[PDB]
RNA sequence: GCCAGGAGGUUGGCUUAGAAGCAGCCAUCCUUUAAAGAGUGCGUAAUAGCUCACUGGUCGAGUGGCGCCGCGCCGAAAAUGA
């Protein structure tokens, strides 16, 4: 779920970066695929 | 070319019924479990039938040879205590009555299964097992 | 992978093959046709350039098919998820 | 168009083939069903009009 | 490209578990391909191109040759299997001439167990007159063909041998029109012989119908034939009823049958009412064009409401009728989701004042019933007792005084359908020996159901369906999928031969044309048993949307 | 981070078509053990299995986290040229 005002970490698998200047929120699945949007 | 199959399950007593893994592994084989309601039912005449475990082989010409094992532990509390099938909760329905007598016994017939393969130990295991299937163990 | 040419010419199922130069600093080196190993000193080209591969032709897409360095090929069920 | 009465077997088609005659029922009844036709073929166990309830002959055979 | 020969082994006996046996090994892969090397005569055989008009045995030149050797020993070696002089003859080292290998792999192959897997390239003319010659090398004739199933006049076996010299049975099957001829009969026969312009009989409904000209397809041509067979096939003109797989004899043929228990079963039902109705008697003569030039699906007729409901096996075979409908019928159809039998009930127990105040022009006219009715399981049924505190409700306020309630239970008030799961239990009355015909009475038991059902509880039951899943357990994975996705649950489970099966339980309005949907959640390795069970009410929420009136 | 252990009554009692740490209800053992829980997520038709948790092998110095406060980052699209 890309760009929501709201990113988290849902398992203990998603850990969130900084790239670019927003925050993103990587896991190895793609189907939690979250940025700060 | 199937070199050894010394395959094992859990197979209880009268289910002559070769699926998986006795499909792929004893059928990819010639494991007759015929022999298994024939030499092992046969075998159980204790009572008639319980749970226990199998071990045949196909020994890379094309042969056939088998061992058994021990009937479970939540039998052991069910045929005995009076708890029908199950209590339901074993934390707050407490049906059945094994206290420290009966267990000892209980425990005696499954040694060599277990854990700390004796019987100066695994008795307060099975007696505190008792709770797992939650039956009122009296202060014997 | 066919290795014809200094260039690696590989054919991924693509309607045509795709022709790769050697540039500086590397050659290339297919032990056969179907595993490519290419020469380099430099750590940018090694990751850089066996990237650009790659992404000559994506990885599984559900199934199994295509280029990976030496990753798992994660799948997506078959005959399903397509109502 | 009725039928040769009892026990029928046509539930939309048979081509029924239109015969003829009424009575002092169901307002018209002229231009029967046949028994016979493209279907109905009768009642099994009609010992008796088989030139008409279909039946071709009660071969006892036993 | 990916050419083979190794899968294709590995896949038969790891499909069905058949073993093949070989005959020839190609030269080479996709593109590669220039030829082909045999195992049999043991001859580099080889052509020249696409077209081919260019053939040779020209040597091998090498890689592959040597591979044949360890290969075509299994040949042999299978050959002890079946024949005789190969158990000693393989223990030897003695060469098995071209002989008796023919009559071998001929051997297990009408024996049914062995397989010349002959391959090849079709456009590329790569391929071709060498499984010609395949197909006479290990193919029979009807001379090898095990005794004909067909019954006596009577029921009892017979063989129906070749005999061109005795009885006269044939059979037919494919229905060819042609605007020449007419109406064509493909026939295989079996025994007699038939001239051009013998008659014959109907073997089902005696018809000594005419042969006219006995014609094979020649390839382009027509060959006319004056006689036919023992055996041998073709097309017949006339025989102006003759169907589809029916028996057929010749005026001698004393009166046999021939058995053939051939059957197909549906699996896709849709329903149809096409333009303003219009259409249908049309399409009806149109589908009697359908099940005659091939038998195929059925039209059968919705048992409850309207509409005609049409099923078969297959699915755009369904479609391509449709296509061919809106072709040579012209019939704009609007093809669905089929009906759904609809049956309601209640759930409490209620008494209800079955009062009736009335005098009307005279005759008396009334029934106070102070009636009790309840429910019952589902798919239970419908039962009551008389309830009687004396004799308050007298005689023949009983072969009807109910069915005021059987009546108005045809019609369940809400959405209006059949009210099963009920048992009633009266208990109380009023009436007069004059103020109560049957009649009045009876009425009251009427309105006693109908303000009863009103204030006893809401309810339908959607007709549930339990079926068989005849699934290979990989894809029964995929189908507990959407099984368990449709509205229901199986119920059931054990592993058959190639397969498993499950007992299922599944909705009907949840569950049309599943054999379509099947299909892919499986590759297609099975199906099931249409069998119909009980119903269960629509959780209220499904039910709402469909209470509309 | 890196090697390895990652056990037994048991397939916990119930539900449940099957519920076996593992869709839910209650659970609230004890035993061999350096340590392996009646389980952290993932995986199944239930199963299998991946992994963790946990202790020791390497390694050899700092680490894991809980709040407060100063400034920012996202949250944050509009109409002629900023």
């Amino acid at each position: 779920m890309k760009v929501r005002a709201s990113v988290k970490r849902i398992c203990d698998k998603c850990k969130v970066i900084r790239r670019h200047g927003r925050v993103y929120v990587i896991c190895e699945n793609p189907k939690h695929k979250q940025r700060q949007g | 070319k199937k070199v050894v199959a010394v395959v094992k399950l859990q197979l209880p007593a009268g289910k002559a019924t070769p699926a998986p893994p006795v499909g792929p592994a004893l059928g990819q084989h010639g494991a007759n479990i015929m022999e298994f309601v024939k030499a092992f039912n046969a075998a159980t005449a204790n009572m008639g039938d319980a749970i226990v475990p199998v071990e045949i082989t196909i020994y890379a010409d094309r042969s056939f040879t088998f061992v058994t094992k021990t009937p479970p532990a939540s039998y052991l509390i069910r045929k005995a205590a009076g708890l029908e099938k199950g209590a339901h909760k074993p934390g707050r329905e407490k049906v059945g009555r094994i206290t420290w007598e009966q267990v000892l016994e209980i425990a005696k017939q499954k040694m060599p299964d277990l854990n700390t393969t004796d019987l100066e130990a695994a008795a307060r295991m099975i007696a505190g097992s008792a709770r797992s299937m939650g039956v009122e163990v009296v202060g014997a | 992978a066919r290795l014809v040419g200094r260039a690696l010419e590989l054919t991924v199922g693509f309607s045509h093959p795709v022709v790769v130069e050697p540039p500086e600093g590397i050659t290339f080196e297919v032990p056969e046709p179907t595993r490519v190993r290419v020469s380099g000193i430099d750590k940018q080209k090694v990751g850089q350039v066996a990237a650009n591969i790659r992404a000559i032709r994506k990885p599984s897409a559900y199934h199994e098919k295509g280029i990976y360095y030496a990753g798992e090929p994660v799948r997506l069920k078959p005959g399903k998820a397509g109502a | 168009a009725y039928i040769p009465g009892e026990g029928h077997n046509l539930q939309e088609h048979s081509v029924v083939l239109i015969r003829g005659g009424r009575v002092k029922d169901l307002p018209g009844v002229r231009y029967h069903i046949v028994r016979g036709v493209y279907d109905a073929a009768g009642v099994k166990d009609r010992k008796k009009s088989r030139s008409k309830y279909g039946t071709k002959k009660p071969k006892e055979a036993a | 490209t990916g050419a083979d020969l190794w899968l294709v082994i590995r896949t038969m006996q790891e499909r069905l578990g058949a073993r093949p046996v070989v005959m020839q090994l190609p030269i080479g892969r996709e593109d590669t391909f220039s030829g082909i090397i045999d195992v049999l005569r043991m001859k580099a055989y080889t052509y020249g191109n696409d077209l081919g008009t260019d053939i040779r045995e020209i040597p091998i030149p090498e890689e592959y040759l040597d591979q044949a050797r360890e290969y075509h020993e299994k040949l042999v070696e299978v050959a002890a299997d079946f024949d005789e002089n190969i158990m000693l003859k393989y223990l030897e080292g003695e060469e098995p001439t071209e002989e008796e290998l023919v009559a071998a792999i001929r051997k297990g192959t009408i024996d049914l167990k062995i397989t010349p897997v002959f391959l090849g390239s079709a456009l590329k003319n790569k391929g071709v007159q060498l499984l010609l010659d395949a197909v006479v090398d290990y193919l029979p004739s009807p001379l090898d063909i095990p005794p004909i199933k067909g019954t006596t006049p009577e029921g009892e076996v017979v063989e129906i041998h070749p005999d061109p010299n005795g009885p006269l049975a044939a059979l037919a099957f494919k229905i060819m029109a042609d605007p020449y001829v007419g109406r064509l009969t493909f026939i295989r026969v079996y025994s007699g012989t038939l001239t051009s312009g013998s008659y014959v009989y109907n073997t089902t409904k005696g018809r000594k119908e005419r042969v006219a000209r006995l014609l094979r397809m020649h390839a382009n041509h027509r060959e006319e034939v004056e006689e036919l067979k023992a055996g041998d096939l073709g097309a017949v003109v006339g025989l102006k009823e003759t169907i589809t797989g029916d028996t057929l004899v010749g005026e001698d043929a004393p009166r046999v049958i021939l058995e053939s228990i051939e059957v197909p079963e549906p699996v896709i039902d849709v329903a149809i009412e096409p333009k303003t109705k219009a259409d249908q008697e049309k399409l009806s003569q149109a589908l009697a064009r359908l099940a005659e030039e091939d038998p195929t699906f059925r039209v059968s007729t919705h048992p409850e409401t309207g509409q005609t409901i049409i099923s078969g096996m297959g699915e755009l075979h369904l479609e391509i009728i449709v296509d061919r409908l809106k072709r040579e019928f012209k019939v704009d159809a609007n093809v669905g989701k089929p009906q759904v039998a609809y049956r309601e009930t209640i759930t409490k127990p209620v008494d209800v004042e079955g009062k009736f105040i009335r005098q009307t022009g005279g005759r008396g006219q009334y029934g106070h019933v102070k009636i009790k009715v309840e429910p019952l399981p589902r798919g239970s049924g419908f039962e009551f007792v008389n309830a009687i505190v004396g004799g308050v409700i007298p005689k023949e306020y009983i072969p009807a005084v109910q069915k005021g309630i059987e009546e108005a239970m045809q019609s369940g008030p809400l959405i209006g359908f059949p009210v099963v799961d009920i048992k009633v239990t009266l208990y109380d009355g009023s009436y007069h020996e004059v103020d109560s015909s049957e009649m009045a009475f009876k009425i009251a038991g009427s309105m006693a159901i109908k303000e009863a059902v009103q204030k006893g509880d809401p309810v339908i039951l959607e007709p549930i369906m339990r079926v068989e899943v005849t699934t290979p357990e990989e894809y029964m994975g995929d189908v507990i999928g959407d099984l368990n996705a449709r509205r229901g649950q199986i119920l059931g489970m054990e592993p058959r031969g190639n397969a498993q099966v499950i007992r299922a339980f599944v909705p009907l309005a949840e569950m049309f044309g599943y054999a379509t949907d099947l299909r892919s959640k499986t590759q297609g390795r099975g199906s099931f048993v249409m069998f119909f069970d009980h119903y269960q009410e629509v959780p209220k929420q499904v039910q709402e949307k469909l209470i509309k009136g």
